[PDB]
RNA sequence: AGUGAGAACAAGAAAAACGAGUCGAACCUACUUGAUCAAAAGAGUGGGGAAACCCCGGAAUCACAUAGACUCACUUGGGACCGAGGAUUGCAAUUAUUGGUCGCGCAACGAGGAAUGUCUCGUAGGCGCAGCUCAUCAAACUGUGCCGAUUACGUCCC
RNA sequence: CAUAGGAUAGGCAUUCGUCGAAUUCUUCUCUGCGGGAUUCCUUGU
């Protein structure tokens, strides 16, 4: 941004247990978290008042702590209810938004929860098979 | 257990209005498409099942009955299609249709 | 020497300078002034279901709504409907061809509403929209800045 | 002016020509004044089947076409003077229609 | 005021000739004010000899099918080649152009007449395929590369033009030539 | 492998300014492997350099912009 | 007990439909509100009115 | 991600029924609203039996000196897979009907072996749009326009 | 005479839910029948 690298800039950034390239532009390298995405990190991006224009590895330490809790606690910050990802959450009630590690977590408690009771969803998930309406005759081939 | 953050003591309790707010979207327009609809006698004969002491496998064929906190508890036999299925309902199935729990098809092994 | 009349002629209007310099003006105006209304929405939302990702300008308000602003002097009484084809995108579905989707006329709602309480819209007599004789008055002085390029 | 304008639809070209020529060479009789028979654009009908009844063979298909002709007649007379103008027994296939403008 | 047109309003065509007096019917000099025009220079047989030697260039860009009837940009894409080709060869770039059609392309060839007989190749094919070779090639090389498409096919314009190896179709050219002498 | 920097060091920024004006056909590309800067930065470090007059901009488009180097 | 044509007394179907000609539910032409048989209109089309031109 | 210019073919509501021999409602639609705040909706109010209303039919390719982001990477290419809200069609959505929102994207795929299909000018290719199937659903087919070439104008080799 | 600002026509300047009045028109539009193309003309096979 005809402006000088700066003598910290991490090529890789650890935020979230996640490592992220920080050549890349500061919403596009923060979507490499998981639950992020490109249409969540330009609101991480805009309620942080980091500019979109710099590039990752030049968010400084207290810059990237204010990141974390956006993400980790977005409905502090009033991005709105409409806009998270886990939002009515069977066996909690309570909207989230799941982060890294817990993406992935959570995925396989909803495969086991539709899998202890013999839930014909969850029974899919057992076979291997495909869960929504795929013909799965030609086309699976795996 | 919990289902939207309540126990079945608090499930139980719930009314009807207040039910169709917690469930998700198609089973709130499964229970709006029928508040004036002379509902299943499926639901009838589960209870009169249930006062006497798991309690008698009641068989039916409806597989679009949403699972509510007062069907749980009892034995359905569900009908896939050739065979009555006896499947009881835990509490984990709230919301859920009864043709979820009985396969209408064996899966295939070569 | 680029800026001088032609001949006899004394004036511009809208159709006479080029469309992006009339838009970008326009909407430099709204933000230097102050006066618009941009709705708290326009921060999180995206302009239509058809585009994928977010409008990424932040002055995008003000660019839309000077755009709309020269879609009421072209086309009066045109509704929000009659703009959602203005602005409308091809969709991009995934593996499916792409078929073309007009624009959420919620933003095209909230356009109008704000020239409106500019004063430079009015609701039409009975169709949709049309504009105000400030609207006229705006709308060509403004373009008559854009040819002796005082873009500000 | 009472402006009625009789609408000539027919499904054949020579017959709606030989009302609205027939229609028109009465109505210059009584001196009415009228505005010429336009021609309304004619909308053909396609209908684009298989030609097979069973399923094999080249896929071949036949359009089907069916075409309205459509004419209008405006003319100022009083409500029974082109009921003068209208009555006479035309060819099978053609609708006339009297309508009253405002 | 009929101020014979440029090519952009910048590229003149007054002083186009052409090295090959083989190929001087088939490279055609007529003036244009865009490559574009539409016109039907299929129907006869060597009636696209007649179309303007700059428009032949446009038309060899429209290919595979993210390029198939995408003339307004070919005439954008080569309105920055033409002016690429005067930064680094500092002449007028429509004769670059020529000198670049006229090397292209072998003037002699090897089919199977009945063997492999060598076959002499008609000025005709000669033009098209010097187009053929530079159109090709120049879109193999911006391929994957940083380069964009009015460098990549301003670079086997001028390579060819000056005759160098470096050009895609000249080493294509000097491939088919020892081949068909070998093949004679 | 094709590694670019994403940003100035101030060894480069100063190849920038001294040998990029002196050269004939700069275009983003050009300037991208030369000095081995992403084209992000070389169209921006090529924007910087028209404001001060050290290059000229002979052909602009949206996408393509080529310049070139001014003789005085 | 009548039940006994309870799902064709709605009538929202493919079940629900008819050529008008040739008493079949099956490949209709439902275009211009004609509901005939797909095989029972080809046999019909001079007396419809449809003469094939091209 | 913006912004501009801007097509043609076309479709469109109902019965010896239920309602006020005449008229209504079923169909498509603009426009307002919803809106002191996401889409998707949901509502009013007009109009149209269709050259009369949709409609100055604001299609998409394209275009742009947009001084817009990316910069050669399996990457802001690709969008398969599936997780969670929500809303509409239906008498009924489970073996997601469909749309929309945020996730996932670490799913191959970097231009394709032997083979193989169609095509000679407004054509191929690209691009969308109507109609038809249709309560709800087009990667289909029948039509229509838009952008618009390469090559040959030959031969009996297969 | 854009922040850096190129290329490109020029008697009575121009623009139009402005939901104006008038008063003359068929250039484009629609379309029932009809013209027009025939190797017709020209100079090698
Ligand atoms: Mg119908
Ligand atoms: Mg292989």
């Amino acid at each position: 941004s005809l402006t000088l690298i700066p003598d910290h800039f991490q090529h890789i950034v650890r935020l979230l247990n996640t490592n992220v390239e920080g050549k890349r532009k500061v919403p596009f390298a923060l979507r490499m978290v998981k639950g992020v995405g490109i249409r969540f990190a330009y609101l991480v991006c805009k309620k942080a008042g980091i500019d979109v224009e710099r590039r990752a590895g030049t968010l400084t330490a207290e810059e990237l702590e204010k990141i974390a809790e956006i993400i980790a606690d977005p409905a502090k910050f009033k991005i709105p209810d409409w806009f998270l990802n886990r939002q009515r959450d069977p066996k909690t009630g309570k909207t989230e938004h799941l982060s890294s590690s817990m993406v992935d977590t959570r995925l396989r408690e909803d495969l086991e929860r539709l899998k202890k009771i013999r839930a014909h969803r969850g029974v899919r998930h057992a076979y291997g098979l495909r869960v929504r309406g795929q013909h799965t005759c030609t086309t699976g081939r795996h | 257990f919990t289902y939207r953050g309540l126990e079945i003591d608090p499930l139980l309790a719930l009314s009807e209005e207040e039910f169709r707010a917690l469930v998700h979207a198609r089973a709130r327009r499964n229970m709006n498409r029928h508040v004036d609809r002379r509902p299943p006698v499926l639901l009838k004969r589960l209870r009169e099942a249930k006062k006497h002491v798991k309690p008698k496998a009641v068989k039916t064929h409806l597989r679009d009955v949403v699972i509510t906190p007062e069907m749980v508890g009892s034995v359905v036999a569900i009908y896939n299609g050739h065979q009555f299925n006896a499947v009881e309902i835990k509490g984990e199935m709230i919301g859920h249709y009864l043709g979820e729990f009985s396969m209408s098809y064996r899966p295939v092994l070569h | 020497n680029k800026i001088h009349r032609i001949g006899k002629r004394k004036g511009a209007s809208l159709k006479d300078v080029s469309a992006w310099r009339w838009i970008k003006t326009a909407a430099r105006h709204f933000k230097q002034e102050g006066k618009i209304f941009v709705p708290n929405c326009t921060e999180i939302m995206k302009s239509s279901h058809g585009r994928e990702r977010a409008p990424q300008n932040p002055d995008w308000y003000y660019i839309r709504c000077a755009a709309v602003l020269r879609a009421i002097y072209l086309r009066p009484g045109v509704g929000y409907g009659g703009l959602s084809k203005r602005f409308g995108n091809k969709k991009n579905y995934g593996s499916r061809p792409e078929h073309t989707v007009t624009s959420s006329t919620g933003p095209l709602h909230w356009a109008c509403k704000s020239l409106t309480k500019l004063g430079l819209v009015e609701p039409g007599a009975q169709s949709g929209q049309r504009l105000t004789r400030k609207g006229h008055k705006f709308a060509d002085s403004l373009a008559f800045q854009v040819q002796i390029r005082k873009f500000g | 002016g009472q402006t009625v304008r009789l609408t000539i639809t027919s499904r054949n070209a020579k017959a709606v020509e030989s009302v609205t020529s027939q229609l028109l060479m009465r109505a210059r009789d009584e001196k009415v004044t009228i505005h010429g028979p336009v021609r309304l654009p004619t909308r053909t009908l396609k209908i684009t089947t298989r030609k097979t009844p069973c399923g094999n063979g080249t896929n071949t298909w036949d359009t089907f076409e069916l075409k309205i002709y459509k004419r209008i007649i405006d003319l100022h007379a009083p409500t029974e003077q082109v009921k003068k103008i209208t009555s006479f027994t035309m060819e099978s296939g053609v609708d006339v229609s009297i309508t009253i403008l405002d | 005021s009929s101020k014979t047109p440029k090519l952009f309003n910048k590229w003149s065509f007054e002083g186009l000739e052409t090295s090959e007096l083989a190929l001087r019917d088939h490279i055609s000099t007529t003036a244009a004010y865009v490559p574009h025009t539409s016109g039907r220079w299929q129907k006869r047989r060597f009636h696209k000899a007649r179309m303007p030697i700059v428009e032949r260039l446009a038309n060899g860009l429209m290919f595979k099918g993210r390029g198939n009837g995408r003339k307004l940009q070919a005439a954008r894409l080569l309105k920055h080649t033409l002016e690429i080709i005067h930064l680094l060869t500092d002449e007028n770039p429509l004769q670059v152009v020529v000198d670049a059609v006229s090397k292209g392309a072998p003037r002699e060839d090897s089919t199977r007449v009945g063997r492999r007989q060598a076959v002499d190749v008609s000025p005709m094919r000669r033009v098209n395929e010097a187009i053929y070779q530079m159109c090709k090639g120049a879109r193999e090389a911006a391929f994957r590369n940083l380069k964009s498409m009015p460098e990549c096919l301003a670079d086997e314009i001028v390579n060819a033009s000056k005759g160098s190896s470096n050009s895609y179709a000249i080493k294509k050219k000097d491939e088919v030539e020892r081949v068909a002498k070998a093949n004679r | 492998a094709l590694q670019n920097a994403v940003m100035f060091d101030k060894e480069t920024y100063d190849k920038l300014r001294s040998e990029v004006p002196k050269y004939k056909l700069i275009t983003p590309s050009i300037i991208s492997d030369r000095l081995k800067i992403a084209v992000s930065i070389a169209a921006a470090g090529l924007k910087q350099l028209c404001r001060e007059k050290l290059i000229r901009l002979v052909s602009c488009s949206s996408k393509t912009r080529v310049y070139t180097r001014i003789v005085q | 007990l009548d039940q006994w044509r309870s799902r064709q007394k709605i009538g929202m179907g493919k079940g629900a439909r008819c050529c008008v000609i040739c008493s079949n539910q099956k490949a209709l032409i439902r275009k211009y509100e004609l509901n005939v048989c797909r095989q029972c209109f080809r046999e019909n089309a001079e007396h419809i009115g449809f003469t094939k031109l091209r």
